[PDB]
């Protein structure tokens, strides 16, 4: 199986456009990253995290991206939140493993990096499993702004201010999500 | 399609916005304060105003969301405290007079000189040599000179100043729909809209006053102990039932009488607790006193530091060429980063600041997870209550005697009970009759009840009449006394230290009862038992999410402030002083003056 593909790409993408990778039928390999790292969040919701290898299945997804540090507990089935409403939602019925470490020291530069979005503002909360990359000005009052900066009219993509000298909940957190559904 | 849900999505474009563009002026200045060179200076400063441009500008820009249809409580806090015009409401003339006579009056109390009338070439600074001369002399034509030469030669330049900065700050508060200036500075004491925990700004005066009426009868005590000693030190100069003359206090205005405590100390054959030379002889660096105290905080279950605290706090001076201006404070630059900057050396005062210092943080790391616009106290003397019963609780025989620094057994006397709450005693409540007094002579200038005709008088009458001390040369209506002093000069409030006074007080007496205390109040720790810490973050974590006159609920039981408190901490001392005066008279009368003959 192909995850040293995934696992180490020498950038992942920003959340409100995440990077899914879908791996074809071959054999899976799960000790590599069973034993890779600290892994500070490391949760199966559906699959024997003490078996793995013992079941298989048709098609198996990996999602990932890049987030803040105390918003990793949005990643889970039927949470609410700035991450979880807007850019990527996990339906109620999920059966993946959800797995996120720190990655501090690759990711942070001083002086700011402000290559990692994130969008906050969407008329409507997101369907299970969706992306969108629109960038169109969301409007909030009542007066057409036919696409400028301003008031009551506010640009949705904003950018994470990630530095080194920040406090555990701020460094940023890589996740790779597996979703299952290959032996 | 409302005018309140507008409130709302313009808070979180402002809530993320706002705590970046503060970690660059924060972490800017930090790196100054700590390595001072030339280069760093003009990286501060530019970030500095770039932080407050995009504050105005937010600030102009808020102003089309009208209060008055706001229904949610939080957002009307938030966009109360980000609406208020503040200054440059006047026209652009006035504001630039002001911002000039503001900066000509801090330079002037900061680089002012007073020399000898016999030799004119060797006068000397406020800071380094004049309140030195005025805290550790005991010839009284020295003292005398001091206090009116730094009255005579410097406070005279502030009057035709003063008489200016009053109409334009009065200005500018009647601007903004406050009536005076003084409404402004009590507008923080403000609380509108939560039935049951309204406060109006006239309230606070009141309450003042029916509080310090209290007091009195333990003052006036003190004082006449305080001149019964003192009569020892300058014969033939105290009359036995008079005032105290204004400059054998201790300090240049009185402020404190603590510098006394060498003249006035009832038994001079016990030495209070001090363990300095246990501390040195025993090889303790200067990190092994912050690992005690972060311990200390941890047991009464408070979180654990950071791990980004360790790594890059100066808590060490650095020697050889890193001269960095260290006056102990703690950081909040934001975004989960709390650092602590502190010359410290190992002695006892500082194993005290360092207690302060970790309170500071404690209180900044519980509320980290509100809005920006309410990381902050829950009015303007939550803080340092907060940070000083910490190391009010860290210095009691019972916790040095389970530290180590002390023997295990020590045995005590009431002597040394005495003694300690005597030295407490002469700076807690010596304190509070001054800054009553002082704020209440500004509250009466800037509303007008003083014509300016009148300033000097009334300032003296009233400090006959409340402090208990007496101005040792005629003054006429050309100098400026109040002026003189650092917090009248450039434009600081006052009144906190007055509250923080009484706050702190009330937070030991609740928490010592709930750690089922059983002896008096002065022998309390709230050490090991985890109620109190959790009575304590109760409050902790709200910031000014909620009006103070509720967090003060959460842990105390009443609405306001009292001061039942303090007299119920100090009644060992009381007693011991109200058999003290059989002879003397207690009081003082307001005719006797140094003089009238
Ligand atoms: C991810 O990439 C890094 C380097 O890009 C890999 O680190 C290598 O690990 C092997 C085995 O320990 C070493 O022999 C190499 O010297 C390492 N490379 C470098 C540049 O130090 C890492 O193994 C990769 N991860 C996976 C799962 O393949
Ligand atoms: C304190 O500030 C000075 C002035 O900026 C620093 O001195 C230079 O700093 C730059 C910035 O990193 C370095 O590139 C130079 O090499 C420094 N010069 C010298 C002679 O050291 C100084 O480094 C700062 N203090 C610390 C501890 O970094
Ligand atoms: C508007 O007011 C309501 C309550 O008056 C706030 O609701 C709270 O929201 C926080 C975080 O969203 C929750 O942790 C609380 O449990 C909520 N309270 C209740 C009673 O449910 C709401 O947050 C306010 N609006 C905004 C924008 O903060
Ligand atoms: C804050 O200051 C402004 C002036 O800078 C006050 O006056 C309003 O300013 C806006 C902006 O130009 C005008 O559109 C309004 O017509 C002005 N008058 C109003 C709103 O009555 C504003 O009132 C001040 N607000 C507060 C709370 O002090
Ligand atoms: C707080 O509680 C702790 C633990 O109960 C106390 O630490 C112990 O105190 C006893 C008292 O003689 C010592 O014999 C033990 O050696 C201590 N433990 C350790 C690990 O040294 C501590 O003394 C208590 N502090 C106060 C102020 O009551
Ligand atoms: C300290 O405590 C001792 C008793 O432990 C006090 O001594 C007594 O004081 C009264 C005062 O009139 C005498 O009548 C007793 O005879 C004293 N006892 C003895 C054994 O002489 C002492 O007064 C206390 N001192 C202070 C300052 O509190
Ligand atoms: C605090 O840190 C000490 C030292 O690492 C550790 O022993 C203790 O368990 C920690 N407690 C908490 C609550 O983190």
């Amino acid at each position: 199986c192909p995850f040293h593909e995934v696992f180490n790409a020498t950038t992942f993408a920003s959340v409100y456009a995440w990077n899914r990778k879908r791996i074809s039928n071959c054999v899976a390999d799960y000790s590599v990253i069973y034993n890779f790292a600290p892994f500070f969040a490391f949760k199966c919701y559906g699959v024997s995290p003490t078996k793995l290898n013992d079941l298989c299945f048709t098609n198996v997804y990996a999602d990932s991206f890049v987030i803040r540090g105390n918003e990793v507990s949005q990643i889970a089935p039927g949470q609410t939140g700035n991450i979880a409403d807007y850019n990527y939602k996990l339906p109620d019925d999920f059966t993946g493993c959800v797995i996120a470490w720190n990655s501090n020291k690759l990711d942070s530069k001083p002086s700011g990096n402000y290559n990692y979005l994130y969008r906050l503002f969407r008329k409507s909360k997101l369907k299970p499993f969706e992306r969108d990359i629109s960038t169109e000005i969301y409007q909030a009052g009542n007066k057409p702004c036919n696409g400028v900066a301003g008031s009551n009219c506010y640009s949705p993509l904003q950018s994470y201010g990630f530095r080194p000298t920040y406090g555990v909940g701020h460094q940023p957190y890589r996740v790779v999500v597996l979703s299952f559904e290959v032996c | 399609s409302t005018i309140e849900e507008q409130a709302k999505t313009f808070l979180d474009k402002f809530n993320h916005e706002a705590e970046d563009l503060f970690y660059q002026s924060s972490l800017a200045s930090w790196n100054y304060n700590t390595n001072i060179t030339e280069e760093n200076v003009q990286n501060m400063n530019n970030a500095g105003d770039k932080w407050s441009a995009f504050l105005k500008e937010q600030s102009t820009l808020a102003q089309m969301y009208p209060l008055q249809e706001i229904q949610n409580l939080t957002v009307k806090l938030q966009l109360q405290a980000l609406q208020q015009n503040g200054s440059s409401v006047l026209s652009e003339d006035k504001s630039k007079r002001l911002n000039t006579i503001l900066n000509t009056m801090s330079t002037i109390y900061s680089t002012g000189k007073v020399c000898n009338p016999d030799n004119p070439q060797e006068c000397l600074l406020l800071e380094p040599g004049l309140n030195e001369i005025m805290a550790n002399s005991l010839d009284y034509n020295e003292r005398l000179w001091a206090w009116e030469s730094w009255r005579s030669e410097v406070g005279k330049q502030l009057r035709p100043l003063y008489e200016e900065y009053v109409v334009l700050k009065n200005e500018m508060a009647r601007a903004n729909h406050y009536e005076d200036y003084g409404d402004y500075w009590r507008g923080d004491y403000e609380v509108n809209g939560v039935d049951g925990y309204d406060y109006s700004r006239g309230q606070l005066i009141e309450d003042v006053e029916h509080t310090f009426e209290e007091i009195k009868p333990l003052y006036e005590h003190l004082h006449a102990y305080v001149r019964a000693k003192l009569m020892n030190a300058y014969p033939s100069y105290i009359s036995p039932i008079g005032c105290l003359p204004a400059h054998l206090l201790g300090d240049m205005w009185g402020r404190f009488w603590t510098n006394l405590y060498s003249l006035t100390v009832p038994f001079g054959q016990k030495p209070n607790i001090d363990v300095t030379d246990a501390m040195v002889d025993q090889a303790w660096d200067a990190q092994r006193i912050f690992k005690e105290a972060e311990k200390f905080f941890v047991s009464v279950g408070l979180p654990n530091m950071t791990q980004g605290f360790w790594e890059n706090s100066m808590l060490t001076d650095p020697g050889n060429v890193q001269k960095a201006v260290c006056h102990p404070t703690a950081w909040d630059l934001g975004k989960g980063d709390f650092r602590i900057l502190m010359c410290t050396k190992v002695t006892m005062d500082d194993f005290l600041t360092a207690h302060h210092e970790m309170g500071h943080i404690q209180y900044d790391m519980a509320y980290a997870a509100q809005p920006f616009l309410l990381r902050n106290g829950a009015n303007e003397g939550f803080h340092e209550a907060v940070g000083e019963i910490m190391s009010l609780s860290a210095a009691t025989p019972k916790h040095l005697k389970s530290i180590g620094l002390l023997s295990p057994d020590f045995q005590e006397d009431n002597e040394t009970e005495i003694n300690f709450l005597l030295k407490q005693a002469l700076t807690i409540v010596g304190t509070l009759p001054f800054t009553y007094m002082l704020e209440k002579w500004r509250w009466m200038v800037f509303k007008g009840e003083i014509p300016k005709d009148q300033w000097m008088k009334k300032w003296w009458e009233m400090k006959r009449e409340i402090v208990g001390v007496v101005e040792p040369v005629p003054h006429d209506e050309t100098y400026c006394d109040p002026a003189s002093l650092f917090h009248v000069s450039n434009d600081y409030s006052f009144i906190r230290y007055y509250t923080r006074t009484l706050y702190q007080f009330q937070f030991q007496e609740a928490l010592c009862q709930a750690a089922k205390h059983e002896g008096p109040l002065h022998k309390c720790d709230i050490s090991n038992s985890t109620e109190a810490g959790q009575k304590l973050f109760n409050m902790l974590r709200l910031g000014k999410s909620e009006p103070w006159t509720l967090a003060l609920e959460n842990v105390v039981g009443a609405k306001n402030m009292n001061v039942r408190p303090l007299l119920n901490y100090f009644e060992p001392l009381f007693t011991w002083l109200k058999d003290q005066n059989k002879n003397s008279f207690v009081g003082w009368s307001t005719d006797w003056s140094p003089y009238a003959d």
